[PDB]
């Protein structure tokens, strides 16, 4: 273990959700993840047990407001008559899955979205496609890049499906095979990957299904710069996001020998989330570190 | 129909953990009970609400560590 990131650095993450379909999720992200992170690292007594209830109310409030954007199909978009976003619907899946520990979450809402992605947006080769990009391109983190898009997006959607699996097992029959077809696409193409970001994200996707091994694992691990980070020329934020996915992959692998320099690089970023364009870095860095604090010896 | 047993078990798990939240009022227990509840089938739509309502109530009371 390493020291937990100090609660005080996280106070600004307790945020009102507002706006429409997209921006309501931008608001919901930080409070969701800050409560997740603080619950895991047990900082509530020495910080404000009662501020937790307030955050729980805000989360309840984002969830509730988000249902006003649920389309008949079970998909999501900024507005109810907007064509539904594959990325957004998968992202609502990602956040609500993590919030099952925190508030009432309706399975049918969550699994409905899962089912729609599989049924509507997955290709026969297992790729997921976005037919209606979100307005808020700053909220999709390193996916905003144009290269390696089918692999980055497919890994992103696959990750949501894997995080919804326990909750949706009994009601989405198609789910296990959808997971495998997506894995198949990622595995077949993983070795050709050029981008550190795509390597880290597809690596976490693959690892969760025990498919990151052999030459693919070696690819994953040797893409790290100095054994501590996954980075590309671009915004630093994508690199904190990619390194956080890579840490989740390491944790899945139980590669605790590789872990500590990666945790030290992240901690030394002093990246406390929040702000325009921070949705993916904020969610992912705190998901990763909470997982790290939960798992690591 | 192992699928009946699963659903039946989710229910007991949720009943058990909600009863236990009610006993300790911890964040830890809250988290267990809330997930458990959200895991119960719409098949038991009724007892699911009652357990959820039970959770919200322990939350009104207030948590302690």
């Amino acid at each position: 273990g390493s020291r937990s990131t100090d609660a005080e650095r996280l106070k600004h993450l307790i945020v009102t959700p507002s706006g429409a379909g997209e921006q309501n999720m931008i608001g919901m992200t930080p409070t969701v993840i800050a409560v997740h992170y603080l619950d895991e690292t047990e900082q509530w007594e020495k910080f404000g047990l009662e501020k937790r209830q307030g955050a729980l109310e805000l989360i309840k409030k984002g969830y509730t407001q988000q249902l006003a954007f649920r389309q008949p199909s079970s998909a999501f978009a900024a507005f109810v008559k907007r064509a539904p976003s594959t990325w957004l619907t998968a992202y609502v899946v990602k956040v609500f899955s993590l919030a099952v520990n925190l508030i009432a979450i309706d399975s049918q809402v969550l699994c409905g979205a899962v089912k729609w992605l599989i049924l509507e947006k997955q290709k026969p080769d297992g790729v997921f496609q976005e037919d209606a990009p979100v307005i808020h391109q700053e909220m999709i983190g390193g996916l905003r890049n144009n290269n390696e898009k089918d692999m980055a997006l497919t890994a992103f959607v696959l990750i949501s499906l894997q995080e919804a699996k326990d909750i949706c097992e009994e009601q989405v029959n198609s789910l296990p095979g959808s997971i495998t077809k997506a894995g198949d696409f990622l595995e077949a193409n993983y070795m050709n990957l050029q981008r550190s970001y795509t390597v880290a994200i597809a690596g976490y996707a693959l690892a969760q299904m025990g498919r990151l091994k052999g030459p693919l694992l070696n690819k994953f691990l040797t893409t790290a710069k100095d054994k501590n980070r996954w980075e590309d020329p671009g915004k630093q934020l994508y690199n904190v996001e990619a390194t956080s996915y890579a840490l989740l992959a390491l944790l899945q692998l139980k590669d605790f020998d590789f872990v500590p320099p990666v945790v030290r690089w992240l901690n030394e970023q002093r990246y406390y989330g929040g702000g325009y364009g921070s949705t993916q870095a904020t969610f992912m860095v705190f998901q990763a570190l909470a997982q790290y604090q939960k798992d690591a010896p | 129909t192992d699928a009946t047993i699963k659903k039946e078990q989710k229910l007991i798990q949720a009943q058990n953990l909600v009863r236990e939240f009610e006993k300790t009022h911890t964040v830890s227990a809250h988290r267990k009970a809330q997930k458990a509840v959200n895991l119960v089938s719409f098949e038991y739509k009724v007892k699911k609400m009652v357990l959820q309502e039970r959770i919200d109530n322990v939350l009104k009371q207030g948590l302690v560590r």
